[PDB]
RNA sequence: GCUUUACUGCAGGCUGUCGCUGAG
RNA sequence: GCACGGAGGCGAAGAACCAUGGAUUUCCGAAUGAGAAUCUCUAACAAUUGCUUCGCGCAAUGAGGAACCCCGAGAACUGAAACAUCUCAGUAUCGGGAGGAACAGAAAACGCAAUGUGAUGUCGUUAGUAACCGCGAGUGAACGCGAUACAGCCCAAACC
């Protein structure tokens, strides 16, 4: 059974959507939708996800950029892994 | 072109056997990467 | 390592499988310290999670759940 | 006293005279409209096929099979040959053409097993044959005395490797003396000169 | 079809049937067509039936001539899974043969009458 | 490789015959 | 692990390692719900069959394997100092199919002709003999015998 989130994408262009955006950059396994990975981020942090974009890498991965309520913010999130 | 998803994933891998033997390897076996592939110089599968 | 086979025989179905989300999680947070170029490891544990998620696994497959 | 079959088999053994004259003139007119490959209920020659092993029973099948007559539909050299390997006309293949259809029928059955065959006439074109095939498979024939032995994984597809009546007839096996020189144990060992 | 020479009214079939059912509770009958050749060869035989939707034909096609030349009676049925019912079978039967009736003889006799006149 | 009234054969076409094929 | 690094970890709760058995076992692949350059689309023995509770309910087939084996299709260079029959050769190659080995096999045999042998392979021999052949070049057995191993049975029908 694979699971959907892989780990957290930190990079340079990462921590700005974070600092701007409310955004976190997750790795996920390429099998995972859009849904998928917004369900997965809600359950294993306890927040509202608003918006995933995706994008398929020539790392041979999938990247996803999950934009958070105002409600939540994603620098606290991040920070506390 | 168009790549698939799939050719996709191919394209990353060779890119990935692109990288050289790691520093430590050297130590470890006490002294290349035969599969040293080039864009231009090389031509892959598909 | 820390985490033995009869430990894992004496949990009840219930128990293996929080201790199952619960190794999962900590192995999520060490690849996320380890993507983020965190230094703070034990490259050793990283290894052992695994293990021991094989084993509940092959624990939970063994008695019936 | 004279068996019942007896009478059918007395009735095939001109089926150009009395009433089987008639019948066959009637069927091959149904037969002519039907496939290559037709199961049938029952045997049209009831006689022929319980002698050859045929039973009431499940797992037997029994199929009809028509097969084009003549030699070989054969194609011209597209290259160099010398006059003696030059010919098209004359040439005929070395398998008979009831072997032939119990090969088709076998094809269509993959899960049967050939046990043996036997004709039911001709006309102008073309020739008719009907094939007995048994399920190795059915505990119904697993159980059998007589049939069965068909179930050993040596008997898969024997009809393919020419294990069949017409298949050993076919391979000039039926002769155990003079003439049989080159055909037992079997062609191949023989240098396929039989 | 090609042995049937003459039709049977579906009336006299009924009494055929019927005095054949008391045959088997009363007197002997042969069911199938090996036992009923015999039987007309043995001449055991008084009247003998033979179903008209048998396939292939070859199994009965001997059943009128090889009756004729033994003088047993014989009587077409239309459908071979009566004749295994009237028999007194869970199956079919492509020919019977009543071997000595039983409380039928008198009947028996008029079916084998009203056929030679049927021709 | 090509040619032809070179040698020898092979397709193909025409034609007879047998089978399919029966009644007066 | 190969592989002699750095860091770190595991092992007396007996690890490593080895044997046996079990767990896990992505996607494509005979590939089988439909399609596709290993991915996608909306519950699947696709297809062909047997049985059948006539419902994919129960089953079979498919593809692989170094060669060996069985059944089919079947050349030419070459030899003949040319070449056509012949030869190369039923070889190369092709189609189909089984097994651990295949195939053959209990006489409508043999025919050292006999007051004789007694299923079948195979090995040695019989023998380059008999036989074939522009009677050229070439091709080429068998019975028997000495061995190996041995094993003989079941239906159809008659009568029920
Ligand atoms: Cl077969
Ligand atoms: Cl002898
Ligand atoms: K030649
Ligand atoms: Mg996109
Ligand atoms: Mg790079
Ligand atoms: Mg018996
Ligand atoms: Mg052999
Ligand atoms: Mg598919
Ligand atoms: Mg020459
Ligand atoms: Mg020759
Ligand atoms: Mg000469
Ligand atoms: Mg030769
Ligand atoms: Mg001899
Ligand atoms: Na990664
Ligand atoms: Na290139
Ligand atoms: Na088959
Ligand atoms: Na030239
Ligand atoms: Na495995
Ligand atoms: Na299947
Ligand atoms: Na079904
Ligand atoms: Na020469
Ligand atoms: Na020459
Ligand atoms: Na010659
Ligand atoms: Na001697
Ligand atoms: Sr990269
Ligand atoms: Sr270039
Ligand atoms: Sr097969
Ligand atoms: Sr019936
Ligand atoms: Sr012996």
């Amino acid at each position: 059974s694979w699971d959907v989130i892989k780990h957290p994408h930190v990079t340079e262009k990462a921590m700005n959507d974070m600092d701007f955006q409310n955004k976190l950059q997750f790795a996920v396994d390429d099998r995972a939708s859009k849904g998928e990975v917004a369900d997965a981020v809600e359950e294993q942090y306890d927040v509202t996800v608003e918006q995933v974009n995706t994008q398929n890498t020539m790392d041979g991965e999938k990247k996803a950029v999950v934009r958070l309520s105002e409600d939540d913010d994603a620098q606290e999130v991040a920070s506390r892994i | 072109g168009k790549k698939s998803k799939a050719t996709k994933k191919r394209l990353a891998k060779l890119d990935n056997q692109n990288s050289r033997v790691p520093a430590w390897v050297m130590l470890k076996t006490d002294r290349r990467n035969h599969k040293r592939r080039h864009w231009r110089r090389n031509d892959t599968d598909e | 390592t820390v985490l033995h086979v009869q430990e894992i025989r004496d949990m009840t179905p219930a128990e293996r499988e929080a201790e199952l989300d619960d190794l999962k999680t900590e192995l999520l947070n060490a690849r996320a310290v380890q993507a983020a170029g965190g230094a703070p490891e034990n490259p050793g544990r990283i290894k052992e999670l695994r293990k021991a998620i094989a084993r509940i696994k092959t624990i939970q497959g063994e008695e019936g759940d | 006293a004279r068996s019942a079959y007896s009478y059918i088999r007395d009735a095939w053994e001109n089926p150009g005279d009395g009433q089987l004259a008639e019948l066959q003139w009637q069927r091959q007119q149904e037969w002519r409209n039907e496939g290559a490959v037709e199961r049938i209920e029952r045997p049209t020659r009831l006689d022929k096929a319980r002698s050859q092993g045929y039973k009431a029973k499940q797992g037997v099948i029994v199929a009809r099979v028509s097969v084009r007559k003549g030699s070989a539909r054969k194609r011209r050299h597209k290259a160099g040959r010398r006059s003696k390997r030059q010919g098209v006309t004359r040439i005929t293949r070395r398998k008979d053409i009831q072997r032939v259809a119990e090969e088709r029928a076998s094809r269509t059955f993959p899960n049967l097993r050939v046990l043996n065959s036997y004709s039911v006439g001709q006309d102008g074109r073309q020739k008719w044959h009907e094939v007995i095939l048994i399920d190795p498979n059915h505990p119904a024939i697993q159980n059998d005395d007589d049939l069965s032995w068909i179930c050993a994984d040596d008997q898969a597809d024997r009809v393919f490797r020419g294990l069949t009546g017409a298949g050993r007839r076919n391979r000039g096996l039926s002769g155990k003396g003079k003439g049989s020189e080159k055909t037992r144990p079997s062609l191949r060992s023989n240098g396929g000169k039989a | 079809p090609v042995y049937v020479d003459f039709d049977v009214p579906a009336d006299l079939e009924d009494d055929a049937l019927e005095a054949l059912e008391v045959a088997r509770d009363t007197g002997a009958v042969k069911k199938g067509t090996n036992e009923t050749t015999k039987s007309i060869e043995r001449g055991s035989a008084e009247l003998v039936f033979v179903a008209e939707d048998v396939q292939p034909e070859e199994i009965v096609m001997h059943i009128p001539e090889l009756a004729d030349e033994k003088g047993v009676p014989f009587i077409f049925v239309e459908q071979q899974d009566d004749l295994g019912h009237a028999a007194g079978l869970e199956v079919g039967s492509a020919a019977a043969a009543v071997t000595d009736a039983g409380e039928a003889d008198a009947d028996v006799e008029d079916i084998a009458d009203k056929v030679e006149e049927l021709r």
